[PDB]
């Protein structure tokens, strides 16, 4: 296709350096006179600031004079003042212009930390700075006089630089001679001179400079721009239009800032060149150039001086940067930019008849929102003459305007914007309806998504001026057209209050209940059996019921069945559309479970049969929760009669432990501690009671004897369905408290034996008063600094918008069900719900896929990942994306509003940075086998020893459990040495022990039988004669090696195996002796003749979940104790002892060698110097850093442990997360790749990880060799990260502004004002949705032609 | 134009009191100050076809 | 009125272009264009124009 040639949208904005010329393009007018006023007459003063010509009109096409007057002089100009009379808003395009007198210096380039000029003449600050503070003669291309093309020169010394040359010698000061120095530097000369220092000097001090100083150079190249322009001789005044003048009552003026700052400029201008008429010395003329420099200086931003102030006043003037920076970054546009049009403050309330897709605002505050629109339907109907007319319609009430009030808002889709929300969908649509309140009536099941209730929550109602707003409003901001959350499968649309305990009141099943026992045939007739009240909503009734279940291509295909239900379940089937299949109806009924009623019933069937389906249940269901009135205060709690008796058992037990202190059987402490166990263990035992008592205690008689019915009492269906409130303080408040925290930090020794159904004693509760004190503080702070944790979180993931549709990457994250300890606890389906698959997932059968690499994972394919023995199921990533500046849709998914094709615009980066803050505020023996089936060992050293056993010589023995149809149930993470007592592959009992460990003794197992000798152990330099009194074989307890002799720290104590007959035996694996040497303090169990087999012991070895962890994660926090890994495999010994830090020798047979590294010997050596350790194999133990694991273990496995760690919190939390969003996080963590290899760029460039993917890609192929530069990935933090940004405007905003701002101009990196924030200060488009609809015909737009 | 422009909301009041359901940009002022500012030292706002 | 306009969503899937549609539709229902066919029934433009999209006569 072809574009349009006209103008349609605007475009990017390309920013480097221009010429002077191209400045005075702009120019208009010269200002003479530096006086704005005329001091007589209050009028403004001619041929100055507030010049006719120079600038512009007075007022619009009005002469000052008042001369002219009508329109057709447009452009007449008058002989004397050539003023076009003029639109004034174009005095604010007219500038007027300064004819400098004085070569002026950027003192930005030269004072900026980026000492751009200084490192770019391979010179000092401080020199160049005296050549711009008129106190040295710079040296202007001599050649072999006494200076070089760059030094100074004092006045003694130029005078005799003279003496010594007059002839081929030229300096200068000031600016001027700096002038000449640059109007003579070619620099693609200077440019292959530092590529002689390229292949000359490696070293950093002058190489780094070179890489900035060429970069400087060729960022110009590619830009076309000089160092001559770099000398400011043009000084524009900006128009009149941001600068007023206006006398007062009085004889005053208000004259701005400015005003009295080109005032000064203008009058020293003319000064200097007076300087001129009158001819003074250099030492004069520049000393008003010195003036007239901080003059050009304080009218930008004074630079960085001392801020000019102004005559008498003592406050630091507001400059033209000043009129930019401000308040958060960018001053006006961002913090505080104009007070918001159309939108209000409200609260919410009850309004049970307002349907699911409307709200109810009132009456009155409805007008005062919505009057604009009423004006205009107004005069469109024929109602109204003019908007006064109009105005006067409201002013009175008129009944004209309410029948056309109901017009404007009973279809009006509005957006119901609550500002504070940290989440997406926070943010929804309704419908607005006259109702008549002083609230808005809202739905209660939509309060489960906003997670409010009916008692004070504020609201503010935004106002959709444009249809856009108004078409996303119902489209996709409508609640009953978005029941998805973009964190799997939640519904939007959910009974989680007393709506829904009223629901358990109708599918409650007790036998007490007329009609129990007759036969029913329709479910009308049922709700009309209950409309009169007549049969039990509880009664038991076979019911003749159709169940539809769409298992064909557009036919649900249905069935015949014979079910008995209670009435309760008849009346609710009348309403379920048939898409849903009578099987999730029939249960218990729960919170959850009536949740995952409606996602089956959306995702199998669609929309809006789940839109009227919620309707209806929330109007029955607050019937039925009307006639189930809860009951509280003293009359309805109760007490136990096994919980007084069980606290008097656990009385005169403490009362005998007191004794037995008395008596001296227990220690003090440890008196405490056993009195806390078994009061605890009382505690518990009062669970075991007022459960089964509120559970089953009510019995009734009906249709033969009194049976039990679960108990009709109102904790109890609390503790069913569940509504606020948990049943475990409910539990401490019927039973004992329990304990608390003491005022020192502990527990309590004394526990609270008393219930809050009575009132327990003042000192007791007064010890639980510390415990409310705990409580309020902690969430009162932590809800802060969380949101400011987000704060950094969006401020690294902005940049990620969808842009590509297609990347080209076939890699992606191995995403499984991660299975520690017993059953499944982060599951497949909720990790790859929502995404798209990395590549062809395999069945329990090879050579059939069950979700092609291609696919839109939903619900059908999630059941797939459930009814099949698949335990690994690759899904693609962000983090692996191809795509370059973003993500492709076929990289994201279908995560959205919709459950659809992700929108190519949609910004993910940030909704994820919502999407894991959002939790962010929530943030403060045996392996006996309990299945029956086939013990499998995965990955694991065994050997056999005497007797028939099976011990481990490995540390990751993962014991996998496979069922009898193979898919993978638990798994152990198995230490190092375990008796297995079962084989692999034998059926074994539900609850017998297959895999015996033992965490107390880790001994060294030699995988070589025969006699013991110990070679190169000496018995008192390197083992120590301690031997155990009891037992009769003896032991050599191998010592430190630090506490040895002074040539026995560097002996290695070897356990050497000979056979039957006597010779040095091999380790039957390798081709090394048989040599196990014992670590420190290490206690051999053998001794010299000890025959030992193959298994058995011989050397003994010996041996924070919440928010500021997970601060730690995102800020590269190197915690406390960071986790030694093997940096490298094979086999190992010590290296050096007591001198300084341990040199562990890890030398491989094939790889890095020599390679030995420091880690301390003083931290815990679990180093088995006796087997061969892995390039990842456990040196130390306990939590690794995420900067190790990534570079030397790999990209994959880091940020697999990261999702797996961080997830592991939202384990404590209970959380379940799209993993894609936690990653759009951790990519950005990895935005820099440091390109290691030598190629382009540099040796030690770090540039964007897109960037150089791309640059490989095109210099590994012609014009070239092997020159191609390799890239690491690198892991930082959000702070960092964050701080990492190329788009200066966006730094220009938050973080800061002025450095970034010269980071990118030094250079002249032209970003085309891409992006969202960008967009944002200036307040246009960004590249998403409509906005990069207008992108992608400007991407073909821009660069081309 | 619902919170930048002063002239935005004005010249667009004024027109849906009238009624019309579609909007424009224009242009903010704030870019008028940051643009001639750097106008001063050297640099070219560039807006082709 | 309407719950669910998924249908509008469906017909033109731009959600986008498809405002720019109708924006261009309700210009022509208010300065000049012509007149909006289906007689309509309290209902704003913006939500006639949501209507035609529905029986996807004009897009």
């Amino acid at each position: 296709l072809k574009a349009q040639t006209k103008t349609e949208e605007f475009d990017a904005i390309k920013i480097a350096l221009a010429s002077p010329d191209m400045i005075r393009s702009w120019s208009f007018g010269e200002v003479k006179k530096p006086e704005t006023i005329n001091y007589r007459t209050f009028k403004p003063e001619r041929d100055g600031l507030f010049c006719a010509r120079i600038f512009g009109p007075v007022k619009d096409y009005e002469c000052l004079c008042g001369k002219y007057k009508r329109l057709k002089h447009r452009g007449v100009i008058c002989e004397k003042c050539g003023v076009e009379v003029t639109q004034t808003k174009v005095r604010r395009e007219r500038m007027g212009h300064i004819e400098l007198a004085s070569p002026t210096a950027h003192i930005w380039f030269l004072k900026s930390l980026p000492s751009r000029i200084g490192l770019l003449l391979d010179m000092p600050l401080r020199d160049i700075e005296r050549v711009l503070y008129f106190e040295s003669y710079v040296v202007i291309e001599g050649g072999m006089t006494n200076l070089e093309r760059q030094q100074i020169l004092t006045e003694e010394q130029y005078l005799d630089a003279l003496e010594e040359f007059g002839d081929e010698f030229d300096a200068k000061m000031g600016a001027e001679a700096i002038q000449a120095l640059l109007k003579s530097m070619d620099l693609e000369q200077e440019c292959e001179q530092l590529r002689e220092e390229l292949n000359e000097t490696n070293s950093e001090t002058k190489r780094k400079k070179l890489t900035k100083r060429i970069k400087l150079l060729e960022a110009f190249v590619q830009s076309g721009n000089k160092p001559e322009w770099m000398i400011l001789t043009v000084l524009p005044v900006l128009p009149p239009d941001l600068r007023p003048l206006v006398p007062l009552d009085g004889g005053r003026f208000a004259t701005s800032d400015l005003n009295d700052l080109y005032r000064r400029v203008i009058n020293r201008n003319n000064r200097l060149k007076r300087l001129l008429d009158l001819a003074a010395p250099d030492i004069i003329v520049r000393n008003e150039k010195r003036m007239l420099q901080e003059a050009v200086d304080a009218l930008l931003d004074n630079g960085r001086r001392g801020r000019a102030i102004t005559g008498s006043n003592k406050r630091p003037l507001k400059s033209l940067a000043d009129m930019i920076k401000g308040k958060q970054g960018r001053f006006r546009q961002n913090l505080l930019g104009k007070r918001v049009d159309y939108s209000g403050r409200s609260v919410i309330t009850v309004g049970p008849y307002l349907r699911l897709h409307q709200c109810g605002l009132p009456k009155k505050m409805a007008l005062e929102l919505f009057k604009p629109f009423i004006y205009g339907k107004l005069e469109l109907r024929g109602l109204a003459t003019t908007i006064k007319a109009a105005k006067k319609m409201v002013e009175r009430e008129e009944a004209v305007v309410w029948d056309i009030l109901d017009e404007v808002i009973r279809e009006h889709p509005v957006l119901l914007n609550r500002a504070p929300t940290l989440h997406r969908l926070g943010i929804q649509a309704f419908e607005p309806v006259l109702i008549e309140g002083k609230a808005i009536q809202l739905h209660p099941l939509v309060c489960a998504a906003y997670n409010a209730d009916f008692d004070g929550d504020q609201m503010a109602v935004h106002v959709p001026l444009t249809l856009e707003a108004q078409l996303e409003a119902r489209a996709l901001m409508m609640s009953t057209n978005n029941i998805l959350s973009p964190a799997n499968g939640e519904p939007i649309i959910v009974p989680s209050q007393d709506v829904v305990l009223g629901l358990y009141y109708m599918t409650r099943d007790c036998v007490n209940a007329k009609g129990e026992g007759m036969v029913l045939t329709g479910p009308k007739e049922a709700e009309r059996l209950y409309r009169s009240g007549l049969a039990s909503l509880h009664a038991r009734v076979k019911v003749r019921i159709t169940e539809y279940e769409k298992d064909a291509n557009g036919e649900l295909v249905a069935k015949t069945s014979l079910k008995d239900t209670t009435v309760g379940r008849a009346i609710l089937w009348m309403i379920v559309p048939k898409g849903l299949p009578y099987s999730i109806v029939n249960q218990a009924l729960g919170k959850k479970a009536i949740s995952k009623m409606l996602n089956t019933c959306y995702r199998i069937l669609g929309l809006k049969p789940t839109v009227i389906f919620a309707d209806q249940i929330m109007y029955t269901g607050f019937a039925y929760a009307a006639r189930s009135g809860a009951s509280v205060g003293i009359d309805d709690m109760v007490i136990p009669e096994k919980k007084h008796e069980i606290i008097s058992e656990a009385e005169a037990e403490v009362a005998e432990i007191q004794e037995q202190f008395q008596s001296g059987l227990v220690t003090a402490g440890e008196r405490y501690n056993k009195v806390i166990d078994i009061w605890a263990a009382a505690n518990d035992r009062v669970s075991k009671a007022m459960m089964d008592n509120l559970q089953t205690e009510t019995v009734i008689n009906r249709d033969g004897q009194e049976e039990k019915q679960v108990s009709f009492n109102s904790i109890y269906m609390m503790a069913d369905s569940g509504a606020r409130g948990s049943a475990a303080q409910i539990r401490q408040l019927a039973g004992m408290r329990g304990l608390m925290a003491k005022p020192d930090g502990s527990i309590i020794e004394t526990p609270i034996t008393a219930n809050f159904r009575e009132g327990l004693n003042v000192l007791q509760y007064f010890i639980s008063t510390h415990g409310a004190r705990k409580g309020l503080a902690d969430t009162a702070l932590k809800t802060a600094n969380s949101g400011y944790l987000t704060r950094r979180l969006v401020d690294v993931a902005q940049d990620l918008v969808v842009t590509e549709d297609d990347c080209g990457t076939h890699e992606g994250i191995m995403m499984t069900p991660v299975i520690e300890g017993g059953d499944v606890k982060e599951p497949l389906r909720d990790r790859v719900l929502g995404r798209v698959t990395a590549e062809d997932v395999l069945k329990p059968g090879t050579a059939d896929i069950l979700v092609p690499r291609n696919t839109l994972l939903h619900e059908q394919w999630c059941d797939l990942l459930e009814e099949n023995s698949v335990d690994a199921v690759k899904v693609r990533s962000v983090v692996s994306c191809d795509t370059d500046f973003g993500v492709c849709a076929h990289c994201y998914g279908r995560d959205l509003a919709r459950g659809h094709i992700i929108n190519k615009g949609e910004a993910i980066g940030v909704i994820a940075a919502q999407s894991i803050g959002e939790p962010g505020t929530q943030l403060t023996s045996s392996i006996q086998v309990k299945n029956k089936g086939s013990i499998k060992l995965s990955n694991v050293k065994s050997v056999v020893n005497s007797s028939g056993k099976l011990v481990i010589t490995s540390r990751n023995t993962e014991l996998k459990l496979i069922d009898e149809f193979g898919r993978t149930k638990e798994s152990y993470k198995v230490p190092y040495g375990a008796v297995l007592a079962k084989g692999d592959g034998e059926q074994v009992a539900g609850g017998e022990t297959v895999a015996n460990w033992d965490p107390h003794t880790m001994p060294v197992i030699t995988e070589v039988s025969g006699f013991v000798r110990f070679t190169d152990m000496i018995d008192g330099q390197t083992i120590t004669r301690q031997t155990d009194e009891l037992t009769g074989l003896s032991s050599l307890v191998v010592l430190d090696s630090a506490e040895r002799t002074a040539g026995g720290k560097d002996l290695r104590p070897a356990l050497k195996i000979v056979d039957a007959q006597g010779n040095d035996v091999l380790i039957p694996g390798t081709d090394m002796p048989a040599q196990y040497f014992l670590p420190g303090k290490a206690i051999v169990q053998l001794e010299d003749g000890v025959q030992i087999s193959s298994g058995d012991t011989l050397a003994r070895i010996p041996q924070t979940g919440g928010l500021p962890r997970v601060a730690d994660l995102f800020e590269a926090r190197r915690p406390k104790e960071p986790a030694i890994l093997a940096e490298i495999s094979g086999i190992v010994s010590f290296g050096k002892e007591t001198k300084g830090k341990r040199r562990l020798v890890i030398t491989p047979v094939d790889g890095s060698d020599p390679y030995e590294e420091m880690i301390p010997k003083w931290r815990q050596l679990n180093v088995f110097e006796g087997e061969r350790v892995e390039r990842g194999d456990v040196i130390s133990d306990g939590p690794e850093a995420p900067h190790d694991i990534l570079r030397l273990r790999g990209v994959h496995a880091v940020t697999r442990y990261i999702v797996n760690e961080v997830q592991d919190v939202y384990r404590l939390q209970g959380v379940k997360i799209n993993d894609k969003h936690i990653e759009v996080i951790v990519r950005q963590m990895l935005r820099k790749a440091t390109i290691v290899n030598a190629g382009s760029s540099d040796f030690l460039e770090g540039e964007q990880v897109e960037y150089s993917r791309v640059k490989i890609a095109n210099r590994e192929l012609e014009a070239n060799g092997k020159v191609g530069a390799t890239y690491s990935r690198d892991l930082l933090g959000i702070t960092k990260a964050s701080l990492a940004t190329e788009s200066f405007i966006s730094a220009a905003s938050f973080q800061e502004t002025t450095r970034v701002l010269t980071e990118a101009a030094v250079a002249g990196k032209r970003d085309e004002l891409r992006g969202l924030k960008e967009n944002v200060i200036v307040g246009r488009l960004i590249p998403a949705g409509t906005g990069y609809a207008y992108h992608q015909d400007r991407m073909r737009r821009r660069a081309a032609g | 134009v619902k919170s930048d422009d002063v002239n935005g909301r004005t010249k667009m009041y004024k027109n849906i009191v009238d009624g019309n359901h579609q909007m424009e940009p224009g242009m903010p002022e704030s870019f008028n100050v940051l643009l001639k500012e750097i106008r001063s030292l050297g640099i070219n706002i560039e807006l082709e076809d | 009125a309407r719950v669910t306009v998924q249908d509008a969503v469906e017909k033109i899937g731009n959600r986008f272009d498809l405002v720019l549609v109708a924006a261009r539709r309700a210009r022509q229902m208010q300065v000049g264009g012509k007149d909006p066919l289906v007689p309509e029934e309290n209902d704003k433009t913006t939500v006639i124009a949501l209507r035609e999209i529905e029986e996807g006569l004009i897009n």
